[PDB]
């Protein structure tokens, strides 16, 4: 016939055994039929103590030795999987002790069980030749006939022919807890001496558990488990006719209100459901008998099954399960913009970093800031009444201070005649992505909508070019590496880039001043913008292109928007002279700069929104004055 | 007798002329915008009057000619030869953030879409503007960005983030059609200002399964939405790369223009459980909505916290088809949020199968900062696949356990939540949902032979003027959410059990609205016993043979229950015998010169004068 015995094999994952001092592979689809061949009598002349298969190989290689055999090197090879003969690993007695292989030749009276090849002194030694496949060891006692009594070894003693070996029944160590699901041992026999099938297998029962799908429960080769929370662990039967069976195990040796988790480990005195109906006790099967018994693990609403809510049988006969769902489970500002107005018991920044210690923080504050002469340490409340809300100092040497998160209440391109050093050509993937404006010898600004990747070792700054790629002026261009990005306050969407090295100034390269922090604009005031971005023209030579705009109030802006937006002070609105011309793709982060009387400074930044350069429609820009002091307080870095 | 009195039930069939509109072709999607119903359909697109249900206008993406030489939008009219295929509108969305636009999509044109703009003077004409979202990729012809619409599966989610239009699209794809056009499972197509193409912000902006599995492991997408910056998805796929079963999953991730950073999938199962088990693999339709006040307590939220509703049907063995057995399931977003974040241990959480492949560097020795990380964008994202599911008790307890449910919508009224179930075959019901008890369908009638589409539109202006739009086959219907009528009710019990927002009251003869009682006998409060028959009609003062009493409204009405203790039965002066085990609100049993027989039920009484000595 053709039978299965891999179920009697063990397995291990992603290891291959290399016996340095020695065993053949034949391409066979089924590692399981492979193990069955290894077991099946006379299959190979050598002593197939285990097997290994690699489904990448699909080559079937029996190994006539254990890993406990000396000198064999395991190797973490994913494709290779071992399958051990659990009999050599039993080291105990199952039933008759019929199939033993363990290396023990000690009698019950502590005598060495003779070499079974030794005719001396006792006659019946010829067995290993006679009984081949029983692993009739050199000296170690085996159960030659599958005798009830077990391995009985012909003692070397002159007086006694054989003394029976004694090996414990395996369950001596296979104990259990009342839950039993925690226990994950070797005992792979049912309560009727039946054997559990391999949990990876789908035959003869294709049950629900896929050990990889439900790992962490020890659904290893055949080992009894409690997956469904029975008082006893149980397994699906190797026999197709038995659906499944319990596993015989002995026992082992040696509450509050607020809810944790789904209440499973949690325990409760309360057993009134949201309907108010009290629930009855575990003994009291009434009104309708319940399976759960104290043997499984008062009249309380516990979670023995670990349901979403602990559940107790309504004394109402109609309802089987009632949910005591009133149970409690253990589980920001408005119009106050200055930090002192709120006491923030919060230790985090907006970056997610924790706070720092308010002592050195306080000292550095007083040193840097003498604005005025309270709060707790390491907490969201901030003294300096900062407009962008509550903040906290940070332990980072790169960044010392960050806000803590509490909510409170160019189309028609006209090219530039000459060069502007304020512009910065951001090259990611080695080409311009957005405009940036230089303020310090070591600081540029642009918008947060301009940045795919979070690193720096991709990005690049290009400096002092009138054409897109330094195509004309290879004499004066210069490229810099990126040291840091800084993300602005909430809803700011303003990112400040420091380069790896400040770029020493020159005629061509120009930094820009900041607007007056509290300043207000005059309406229609002409200003200018510069970009290499999309303009709609047939052929962009790569030149910088300049356009002029004129300030305007909220009115006409929302009017052309027809109420698309209700403005905010963050926003600055400026518009064209009834013509279709405005920033578009590739211009983002471009500057709009203006002068008080002659000295010109940035006032807005190109930000993408709501369509490109629709004629007679105003654009919305950032209020640089709305952030200038924050930019300074960070320029402290 | 019980079947003889089957007239007790409200009739399943009651035909009504509804606001109805017929389609030449099967309907694929629907959009509501400015009192106008835009609906894509087989090779076509239509507009409807919101009140008039009248085709204001329409346009044809009609019989589609395909040429292998042809690009989606390059002209191929002059061509003399070829496939003669048919675009089905798989993706459809109106956008307002830039302009008043409709983004429509063809299935066949390499899955490449178009746009149609609306004038202000008249705001319904679409034949004006046709524009192809077809950005030529001179840079990297590796990836066709505007090739968006998959043929096999399209779930589209449009939003405005960081002042840009973003499309999160989930796509079912076969491995075979990959070389013909390379596409992605889940991709984030961001729409350029110039509105002439989409741009992939990076390489990690797109996710799709390893080229090996793309024959097996079919993952098809069924729903998505936005809430709390987590753009969840509902979709079915294999339990495992080997399982060949299917379990419906919910996916969560954060929305940064770049791409899906913290990508999480969790299994979701709905179980109908009893004392001392049926699990629905396959979600059929869903709807995320606010809860009714009674539901807010019963499941644990406010009137504003968002609850996701999933109508799940049990799957055929090793197959994603349903076993015609469905229920519905509620999921507070708070609970799923916390399950993703904190509840799960550190041993469970796995790496994605279909993306990483089991044999990898990262899956071997990589972990999470679960309690120390939520929505954090780290440049090395970890695709996490929780092994422990979230499972819900059916709120219905199988009040439809014998049937499949094609679709669902949700709405609430006052304190209650009422679900507008669509039946597998197309028997639209409206049913109050509560943990209390089963609610009968105050409407149940059969709409049409064909399945009800999961495409369903809900609206309640002022919570007074309200309606849903429902698709089936080639017709859409505007069903007011305000009920239809009380007359079909055929018991005082059934009449009273109706919701208040339908005005139900027995007019001494049948349930009715108050004003229609000419006799003014309109009552909603006392349920008089009604006799159908008596078996037999001849009895002695001592001789006793079984006494079968057919009728209705016999039991005392408690809010749900109908109690037979609260009843007395008299034979004139002599009280007739009550066999409560054999006596129910439908039928009664007794054991004992013309005489009448008086029932005294929970509310009223009656006499029956067909009896003698």
């Amino acid at each position: 016939k053709r039978r299965n015995t891999i179920h009697e094999f063990k397995k291990s994952a992603k290891t291959t055994l290399i016996k340095i001092d020695p065993i053949k592979t034949k391409k066979v689809n089924t590692a399981d039929q492979c193990a069955n061949r290894c077991t099946r009598n006379k299959g190979l002349p050598f002593t197939c103590k285990a097997f290994v298969f690699d489904k990448a190989r699909k080559q079937c290689l029996w190994f006539p030795f254990n890993s406990m055999s000396s000198g064999v090197k395991k190797e973490f090879g994913h494709e290779f999987d071992l399958y051990e003969n659990k009999d050599y690993i039993r080291n105990c007695i199952i039933g008759k002790g019929r199939s033993y292989k363990g290396t023990v030749s000690i009698t019950k009276s502590g005598i060495k069980c003779q070499p079974w090849s030794s005719m001396i002194p006792h006659e019946h030694s010829f067995l290993p030749s006679s009984y081949r496949g029983k692993d009739l060891q050199e000296n170690y006692c085996r159960n030659p006939r599958g005798e009830e009594g077990g391995p009985w070894c012909f003692t070397s003693n002159p007086e006694v022919r054989y003394e029976v070996c004694d090996i414990p029944q395996c369950s001596e160590v296979e104990c259990m807890t009342c839950n039993g699901e925690s226990y994950r041992g070797l005992m792979d026999h049912t309560e009727s001496g039946k054997i559990c099938q391999r949990w990876d297998h789908q035959t003869p029962h294709r049950h629900k558990f896929l050990p990889e799908r439900y790992p962490d429960k020890g659904f290893d080769d055949n080992y009894c488990r409690n997956p469904d929370g029975q008082p006893r662990p149980w397994c699906y039967t190797l026999d197709p006719h038995t659906r499944w069976e319990y596993c015989a195990i002995k026992t082992c040796a040696d509450t509050t209100e607020c809810i944790q988790g789904q209440g499973e480990g949690y325990r409760g005195t309360v057993n009134t459901i949201w309907n108010g109906i009290p629930c009855q006790r575990w003994d009291s099967q009434y009104p309708h008998e319940h399976d759960m018994t104290p043997e499984n693990f008062e009249n309380y609403c516990r979670n023995p099954d670990g349901s979403e809510s602990p559940w107790c049988f309504t004394t109402d006969p109609n309802i089987r399960v009632g949910y005591c769902s009133q149970i409690p489970n253990c589980d920001q500002d408005c119009y106050r913009g200055n930090g002192k107005n709120y006491m923030g018991n919060l230790s985090q920044t907006r970056s997610g970093l924790t706070c720092s210690m308010w002592d050195k923080n306080m000292e550095d504050l007083h040193r840097h800031i003498f604005w005025e002469p309270k709060l707790n340490e390491n907490y969201c409340r901030n003294p300096d009444d900062d407009a962008h809300g509550p903040w906290c100092y940070t332990g980072n040497p790169l960044i010392p201070w960050d806000y803590c998160p509490i909510s409170r209440c160019v189309v028609n391109g006209i090219p530039t005649r000459t060069n502007i050093g304020w512009m910065v050509s951001l090259r990611y993937r080695n080409k311009h992505i957005c405009g940036g404006s230089l303020i310090k010898e070591s600081w540029v600004l642009t918008a947060r909508q301009c940045f795919p990747s979070r690193d720096l070792k991709d990005y690049e700054a290009w400096l002092g070019i009138h054409d897109v790629h330094g195509r004309g002026d290879e004499k004066c261009k210069q490229v810099l590496n990126v040291s840091q990005l800084v993300y602005g306050p909430e809803g700011s969407d303003l990112v400040l880039m420091k380069l790896a090295r400040p770029a020493v100034l020159d005629d061509f390269v120009s930094t820009i001043d900041l607007p007056n922090y509290g300043c207000t604009i005059p309406e229609k005031t002409s200003c200018s913008v510069y970009g290499w971005g999309y303009t709609g023209l047939i052929n962009y030579d790569g030149l910088l292109r300049v356009a002029h705009l004129y300030i305007m109030g909220n009115e006409k802006c929302s009017q052309h928007h027809r109420g698309k937006v209700t403005l905010n002070e963050s926003e600055i609105c400026a518009g064209a002279e009834k013509i279709g011309s405005g920033p578009c793709e590739g211009d983002y982060g471009g500057p709009l700069v203006c002068e008080q009387h002659k000295m010109r400074m940035v006032l807005g930044v190109i930000v993408p929104g709501r369509g490109c350069a629709i004629p007679n429609r105003p654009g919305i820009f950032v209020r640089v004055a709305y952030y200038a002091k924050w930019i300074h307080k960070i320029i402290l870095t | 007798c019980k079947e003889a009195l089957a007239k007790s039930e409200m009739n399943v069939n009651m035909k009504y002329q509804l606001p109805n509109f017929t389609a030449e072709t099967p309907i694929q999607n629907v959009i509501l915008h400015e009192h106008h119903i835009f609906l894509g359909a087989t090779n076509y697109i239509y507009v409807l009057n919101e009140e008039d249900l009248q085709k204001v206008a329409e346009y044809k993406t009609g019989p589609v000619l395909e040429h292998p030489d042809c690009f989606p939008c390059q002209d191929c009219s002059s061509k003399a030869n070829l496939v003669w295929k048919d675009n089905i509108n798989m993706a459809l969305v109106v956008d307002t953030y830039y302009d008043d636009q409709l983004i429509s999509c063809g299935s066949v044109n390499r899955g490449t879409c178009q746009r149609h703009v609306f004038p202000h003077n008249h705001t319904a004409d679409i034949q004006s503007e046709v524009h192809c979202i077809f950005s030529p990729q001179i840079e990297e012809p590796s990836q066709c960005p505007d090739c968006v619409v998959s043929a096999l599966g399209a779930k589209v989610l449009s939003s405005v983030k960081d002042r840009f239009i973003n499309f999160f699209v989930g796509n079912t794809i076969n491995s075979s059609y990959f070389p013909d056009h390379p596409l992605h499972s889940i991709s984030v197509r961001r729409l350029k200002e110039t509105k002439d193409g989409f741009m992939f912000l990076t390489d990690q902006s797109y996710i799709d399964v390893l080229p090996e599995f793309r024959d097996s492991y079919p993952i098809k997408y069924v729903h998505a939405f936005e809430s709390n910056n987590f753009i969840y998805f509902l979709t079915v796929q294999r339990e495992t790369l080997d399982a060949q079963t299917f379990h419906t999953r919910i996916i969560r991730f954060c929305s940064i223009n770049s791409g899906l950073h913290s990508y999480m999938e969790m299994p979701l199962e709905c179980i109908l459980t009893e004392k001392r088990k049926e699990v629905f693999n396959i979600l059929q339709a869903a709807y995320v909505s606010k809860p009714g006040a009674q539901l807010a307590r019963q499941i644990g939220a406010s009137l504003n916290d968002d609850i996701l509703f999933g109508v799940f049907a049990q799957s055929k063995p090793d197959s994603a088809e349903p076993m015609d057995r469905s229920a519905m399931c509620a999921f507070p977003i708070k609970y799923v949020n916390d399950f993703f974040n904190k509840i799960v241990n550190k041993n469970n959480v796995r790496c994605l199968q279909h993306f990483y492949g089991p044999n990898h560097e990262h899956c071997f020795n990589r972990t999470l900062l679960r309690n120390s990380s939520g929505c954090e964008a780290r440049r090395d994202e970890y695709r996490t696949e929780f092994t422990t599911a979230l499972q819900r008790v059916d709120l219905f307890m199988g009040q439809f356990s014998e049937v499949l449910l094609t679709s669902i919508s949700t709405f609430i009224k006052g304190d209650l939540t009422i679900a507008n179930l669509g039946t597998s075959e197309g028997r639209f019901m409206q049913v109050v949902v509560s943990r209390s008890g089963p609610s009968t369908p105050h409407v149940n009638f059969l709409l049409d032979s064909h399945p009800v589409s999961p495409e369903v539109i809900v609206e309640h202006t002022l919570n007074q003027n309200g309606y849903t739009l429902v698709i089936t086959g080639k017709k859409i219907t505007k069903i007011p959410l305000n009920g239809l009528g009380c007359r079909h009710f055929q018991s005082c019990s059934q009449c009273l059990s109706a919701p208040p927002f339908v005005q139900c009251g027995w007019c001494h003869d049948k349930c009715v609205r108050s004003e229609e009682c000419l006799s003014g006998t309109w009552t909603q409060q006392i349920c008089l016993p009604a006799i159908y028959k008596v078996f037999p009609n001849s009895a002695p003062l001592e001789g006793g043979t079984r006494l079968t009493i057919c009728g209705w409204d016999f039991g005392f009405r408690r809010n749900n229950k109908f109690d037979l203790k609260k009843t007395r039965v008299l034979l004139g002066n002599e009280s007739c015998t009550l066999t409560l085990s054999e006596s129910t609100m439908n039928t009664l049993k007794c054991t004992v010169f013309n005489m009448s027989i008086i029932i005294s039920n929970g509310h009223g009484t009656t006499q029956y004068s067909t009896f003698s000595y």
